[PDB]
């Protein structure tokens, strides 16, 4: 589970959904997918009808935002989201 | 001085313990037009912050740019802190490929502050 303002390491986070069976792309499209621009990790967990876009500033994330896979662009904020092992 | 990504992260982390910097990637430089393509062709991207006319903006909602006025547009790529390495050469890379081949990072802080430009040749 994944909340606003909660640190954290991007390389641990990377290493393990490519364990959980995630797939690095260049963009994301559907589940279980992940992507990554700089500070933003997007992401769409495995279950999950709404695909997130975190903001990292640093090693803390600044914000939780959902985003439309087809415009791919940036929803309302959220202030966590969950995750399935 | 066009550098490697390498020499580019190293000047970069050279600098003031825990200053606060943001890379950009500029997009277009000084041009007069309203730029609603590139804006809407970064948004599509995925990118969400842009400094415009030396402003930050949510690419999302950007402001509106006078079509008979100068302006000039960066992506924010990356804010970091200078403690890493590793994800600071990526979102080079990153930046590098959004410009075409150029990178620019600018105190957070100090906006009147200089700015390092690095170019990748």
């Amino acid at each position: 589970v994944m909340k606003k303002g909660q640190r954290l390491s991007r390389d641990a986070l990377r290493t393990q959904l490519d364990s959980a069976g995630y797939r690095h792309v260049d963009q994301v499209m559907e589940h279980g997918e992940y992507a990554t621009r700089g500070a933003l990790l997007d992401l769409f967990p495995m279950g999950s009808e709404l695909p997130y876009r975190l903001d990292f500033f640093d090693d803390e994330i600044d914000s939780l935002r959902v985003f439309d896979v087809d415009s791919q662009r940036t929803l309302e904020e959220v202030e966590a989201i969950n995750l399935l092992p | 001085m066009a550098s490697t990504v390498s020499q580019m992260v190293d000047n970069v982390l050279s600098q003031p313990e825990g200053k606060r910097l943001m890379l950009l990637a500029p997009i277009i430089k000084e041009r007069k037009g309203e730029h609603t393509k590139t804006l809407e062709n970064l948004a599509s991207q995925g990118y969400i912050r842009a400094r415009i006319d030396g402003e930050v903006c949510d690419l999302s909602d950007p402001p509106k740019l006078e079509l008979q006025k100068k302006h000039t547009i960066e992506v924010v790529v990356d804010r970091f802190k200078v403690r890493l390495t590793q994800r600071l050469a990526e979102s080079f890379e990153t930046a590098l490929e959004l410009s075409g081949g150029t990178a620019v990072v600018a105190d957070m802080d100090d906006p009147k502050a200089e700015e390092l430009l690095f170019s990748a040749n």
